[PDB]
């Protein structure tokens, strides 16, 4: 859903955002910040109430103007996971970072799991 | 800076309040405004005094703010964006806390002073204006200043009367003096 | 009136017992604004499923401990 919202904080590198639309991110869901160097994948963690969310933030955190854009991806950072996932080192977020350009998957499953 | 100070929260946002209208010297009008919507807040019990209960959203706050504004037109302005702040800051729910507050800041800029004749039981009226005037008269009475005394009902002074104003006491009691006189024999 | 019109159209319509709902929630520990009939130490049923006891009754906020993961209740 496009569940816009505005960066509240950038407190050291656990950023924090507040959902303006009544609709909230749910805990464990990820966001992203579409930052000038890329995107930041942020990941909620608290809700703070008054819909603000407070997002563990994975890449780096410098240069975060205070409300800037942040939509929500809608479900755990999904890894791509496969057969056609071995031969390569994938980046926390799950990209190549082995440039062997995009890795073909059929399935990408939520980092978090029971 | 504004004659008698608030420590705190809540009468911080007063003391705001009291400075930023005395610069645009309509204190009488915001003072009058306040009475009135504090009024109508208060005459308004159940849904909008007994919903001040802290839960509503930002957006029903200012929904709220909304109401309160709907409901008479005559507010000063200052106390208009004095809402907002409070809405604003989603204190909202001490709302005549800083009512009260202002109130406590205003008489005093008016020179309203107030006191206390606490006894065991009620005293007579004839008792009440003869204080009354002797407080009045006294030079702890500054005048140029009133004096609100207001005798109130306190069983465990036995007795006699406590004059209070001003933080400044005179306990001439019979309580007071039983527990002086009791200690002093017990010697 | 027209202003007490809208206010009851604001209004939240909670039972304030038997019911409450959530006002911040993460770590696994949740405070939901309600529940005033909440008895110390009871069970109270997260509308999404999971269950978590209540140990903190607090002037105004009643903190209930979750007994299951966070990714349920928002």
């Amino acid at each position: 859903t496009p569940i816009t919202g505005k960066v509240t904080a950038v407190i050291g590198a656990i950023v924090d955002v507040h959902f303006e639309q009544s609709e909230l991110p749910a805990i464990l869901n990820a966001l992203e910040i579409k930052t000038p160097q890329g995107k930041l994948v942020l990941e909620v963690a608290q809700h703070l109430g008054e819909n603000t969310v407070r997002t563990i933030a994975m890449d780096g955190t410098e240069g975060l103007v205070r409300g800037e854009k942040v939509l929500d991806t809608g479900g755990p950072i999904s890894v791509p996971v496969g057969r056609e996932t071995l031969g390569r080192i994938i980046n926390v977020i799950g990209e190549p970072i082995d440039e062997r350009g995009p890795i073909k998957s059929k399935l990408r499953k939520p980092i978090h799991a029971d | 800076p504004p004659p008698v100070r608030l420590f705190g929260v809540e009468g911080t946002y007063a003391t705001a309040l009291y400075q930023a209208a005395a610069k645009n010297s309509s204190i009488d009008a915001a003072f009058q405004s306040l009475q009135k919507v504090e009024s109508t807040v208060k005459k308004n019990p159940k849904l909008g005094h007994l919903l001040l209960n802290p839960a509503l959203s930002l957006k029903d706050r200012n929904s709220v703010i909304d109401a309160i504004v709907e409901t008479h037109k005559n507010l000063d302005g200052y106390v208009v964006n004095l809402l907002k702040v409070l809405s604003e800051n989603n204190r909202l729910g001490c709302f005549e806390k800083i009512a009260s507050d202002f109130g406590v800041l205003n008489d005093a800029h008016n020179g309203l002073l107030k006191g206390t004749v606490t006894s065991a039981e009620p005293l007579d009226p004839k008792s009440f204006k003869r204080i009354e005037k002797a407080l009045s008269a006294s030079k702890l009475v500054g005048q140029g200043k009133s004096l609100k005394l207001e005798n109130v009902v306190k069983p465990e002074i036995k007795g006699g009367l406590i004059v209070e104003l001003g933080d400044k006491t005179v306990d001439l009691s019979i309580s007071t003096k039983i527990q002086k006189l009791n200690k002093v024999l017990e010697d | 009136s027209i202003l007490e019109e809208r206010i009851k159209g604001v209004s939240d319509e909670a039972n304030l017992n038997e019911t409450g709902r959530v006002l911040a929630v993460g770590d696994g520990i949740a405070r939901v604004f309600g529940l005033n009939n909440i008895q110390a130490e009871e069970l109270v049923e997260f509308s999404s499923g999971v269950k978590g006891m209540a140990l903190n009754l607090e002037p105004g906020q009643v903190g209930i401990v979750l007994f299951g993961s966070d990714r349920l209740v928002k």
